[PDB]
């Protein structure tokens, strides 16, 4: 999507895997603020939302 | 990632030495013991914030 009008995928009831968006050497940057970026399948959230 | 965050609070508190500003240098230095510690990459932002306020 656009900016001005960017979507908003529902991300629920699931095993969240993070290490392969982190590990990918495809992404450009990557940055967390409220959560370590290495401790990403340790903590769980209340729903994540993409 | 980790290893520049520290470099750049580094160079940051060194800096504020050199503008004459000895507690904004002070506290800068006390965000990188806690760096150090911790995974918490927001203690980049508060050295660069405190500089700004400083230049």
């Amino acid at each position: 999507a656009s900016v001005y009008a960017w979507n908003r995928k529902r991300i629920s009831n699931c095993v969240a895997d993070y290490s392969v968006l982190y590990n990918s050497a495809s992404f450009s940057t990557f940055k967390c603020y409220g959560v370590s970026p290495t401790k990403l399948n340790d903590l769980c959230f209340t729903n994540v939302y993409a | 990632d980790k290893e520049w965050i520290l470099q750049k609070i580094y160079e940051i508190m060194r800096l504020l030495d050199e503008l004459g500003h000895a507690e904004a240098s002070m506290r800068v230095s006390d965000l990188i013991y806690e760096f150090m510690k911790k995974g918490d990459e927001r203690l980049l932002e508060e050295a660069e914030r405190l500089l700004e306020e400083v230049e």
